């Protein structure tokens, strides 16, 4: 299949570089443009620019031409977005999306996954994480994900071979500058005592895996 | 020794964007094939008119099909085949562009429909001629024997018709066990 | 450049009804544009290019129509998995713009939340914090009141909600509301209770607990 896997977001310091990461796989790599999009938190969509691995020809966006390098490595099928002079607006997801060259212009068919840089003068603080044990027929149960910079944790539930009942809330803003989030899942009432629990909480910013079992 | 050749293909508004590219990429397997070589390439788009993607002095120039392709459009119009090899014959075949007087002329052409316009093709009767017929509107004799009159005599060996576009892989490993 | 300008910003409408979202352009684009569906967390997915074209995958309940300035992405039957706010794009200039998004909610029947408390860990306690949760759980509307007591004393400003994303399947809301105190202020008080007003309930639902109980 086709697969965009991004790496390199994470927190970086105002006036800070960083170099992110796009792994190309399923396809003639040198074959497609690349673009990169990036996506401010609860915003819209924005195209920085566009690279063809054959030769590296580049397009950028003027917006972002002057702080934002594009750039391909043909040989390890990656491509990279390199930001600097970075600050505050710069804060947001950035996706790298193969574009079809056909139709006009260019328009975006497969998409990265994303990855989030933030842009602050703050410290990484990994999380806690608490037990939400429960109840003293349908029973819940969660971790609390508690005080972490920057975002994003993920929180899956017996290494995955739980998804039914499980809600993972976004993450909340707290007066200390750090976030806190809860993943909650439904079980049986008569399960307990008998049935384990363990959520999977990794804040990769941080270099924190943790896993906790409920009860 | 040396040949210049010509891909002629096709870019109407029949062919669905996987198809269009299915071909893009026959085109370079092949090249990438036919390099380290005495051939140099050109690469002609056609439909309702006509346009060079790129000729032979950008070819010896770039080497590389991925970059020698990279601003190609889709047409999305007609097919006129018959326009299509004239234009090969007299716009594309000349020093101007970077042909080689001694260089033998090869036409490889690659559609997916019949030609919707008339006349004749003498204009390109010292040009070897191959047709590339692609599925689903050559799915009858009589309209794969609508292509013998653009390729070279005998059809039996410069015509070859395709039953799906997932065959133009089947087709380039064919001839690398050519010679 | 061009702005490209949808309409409305957000919507609601129930399953098996018509949307029609528009997109209009700063200035003629041909038929040069794309539409994409972004669900929650996740990238956008390609629905539409060339103001018409759908997408291989794509359901046919998707459609696309306009050329110039205006455009129109019309789902017509909404499905509960239909979830996603919307983005349109023009591909006939550089730079490429976006539109600004239409989020598309689905409306459903009342659905009373299921409320559920969680004391705070031990675990917590010995680090001097303690965080009291109160989870409502696969409800409709989203809008919905908590009220934090403690020994009968409204907690205004101390505790912090989320709401989860519209159930893709489903068609509900989950929210989780965390009262934190000091562990002193904690221990010395007994009854904590987190009061749900939701138009589902008939009247505001309590769950509570004890301390050195729970």
């Amino acid at each position: 299949e086709v697969q965009l896997v991004e790496s390199g977001g994470g927190l970086v310091q105002p006036g800070g570089s960083l170099r992110l990461s796009c792994a190309a796989s399923g396809y003639s790599f040198t074959g497609h443009w690349m673009n990169w999009v990036r996506q401010a938190p609860g915003k819209g969509l924005e195209w920085v620019g566009m690279i063809h691995p054959s030769d590296s020809e580049t397009r950028y966006n003027q917006k972002f031409k002057d702080r934002f390098t594009i750039s391909v490595d043909k040989s390890k099928n990656t491509l990279y977005l390199q930001m600097n002079s970075l600050r505050a607006e710069d804060t947001a997801v950035y996706y790298c999306a193969r574009g079809i060259y056909f139709y006009g212009t260019t328009y975006f068919d497969y998409w990265g996954q994303g990855t989030l840089v933030t842009v602050s003068s703050a410290s990484t603080k990994g999380p806690s994480v608490f037990p939400l044990a429960p109840s003293s027929g349908t029973a819940a149960l969660g971790c609390l994900v508690k005080d972490y910079f920057p975002e994003p944790v993920t929180v899956s539930w017996n290494s995955g071979a739980l998804t039914s009942g499980v809600h993972t809330f976004p993450a909340v803003l707290q007066s200390s500058g750090l976030y806190s989030l809860s993943s909650v899942v439904t079980v049986p009432s008569s399960s307990l005592g008998t049935q384990t629990y363990i959520c999977n909480v990794n804040h990769k910013p941080s270099n924190t895996k943790v896993d906790k079992k409920v009860e | 020794g040396n040949v210049d050749l010509v891909f002629l293909f096709d870019g109407s508004m029949s062919l669905q964007p996987d198809e269009f590219q299915k071909i893009l990429d026959f085109m370079k397997d092949v090249m990438k094939k036919l390099s380290n070589t005495s051939y140099q390439f050109a690469a002609v788009q056609f439909s309702t008119s006509y346009k060079t993607e790129f000729d032979f002095s950008d070819y010896v120039k770039r080497k590389d099909p991925d970059a020698l392709l990279k601003h190609v459009k889709h047409m999305l119009l007609l097919t006129n085949t018959f326009g299509a090899i004239n234009y090969v014959a007299t716009e594309v075949f000349r020093e101007e562009l970077g042909a080689r007087p001694d260089a033998t002329k090869v036409l490889i052409i690659i559609t997916d429909g019949e030609a919707t316009d008339s006349g004749n093709i003498d204009a390109a009767k010292d040009i070897i001629r191959y047709i590339i017929g692609i599925g689903k509107h050559f799915q009858t004799k009589e309209s794969q024997e609508t292509l013998h009159k653009f390729a070279s005599k005998p059809a039996s060996e410069f015509v070859k018709i395709l039953d799906t576009f997932e065959k133009l892989k089947d087709l380039f490993t064919e001839l690398q066990k050519k010679i | 450049d061009i702005q490209m300008t949808q309409s409305p910003s957000s919507l609601s409408a129930s399953v098996g009804d018509r949307v029609t979202i528009t997109c209009r352009a700063s200035k003629t684009i041909s038929k040069y544009l794309a539409w994409y569906q972004q669900k929650p967390g996740k990238a956008p997915k390609l629905l539409i290019y060339s103001g018409s074209t759908l997408q291989s995958g794509v359901p046919s309940r998707f459609s696309g129509s306009g050329s110039g300035t205006d455009f129109t992405l019309t789902i017509s039957s909404l499905q509960p998995e239909d979830f996603a706010t919307y983005y349109c794009q023009q591909h006939n200039e550089y730079p490429l713009t976006f539109g600004q998004g239409t989020k598309v909610e689905i409306k459903r029947t009342v659905a009373a939340p299921s409320v559920f408390i969680f004391p705070p860990s031990d675990e917590q306690l010995k680090s001097g914090t303690a965080s009291v949760v109160c989870l409502l759980n696969n409800f409709y509307p989203r809008e919905a009141k908590v009220q934090w007591k403690v020994d009968n004393a409204l907690q205004s400003g101390n505790s912090q909600e989320s709401v989860t994303e519209q159930d893709s399947k489903d068609s509900t809301y989950s929210l989780s509301s965390t009262l934190t105190l000091s562990k002193a202020d904690y221990e010395k008080h007994k009854v904590y209770a987190c009061e749900v007003t939701h138009q589902g309930l008939s009247s505001p639902v309590t769950k509570s607990f004890n301390r050195g109980e729970c």
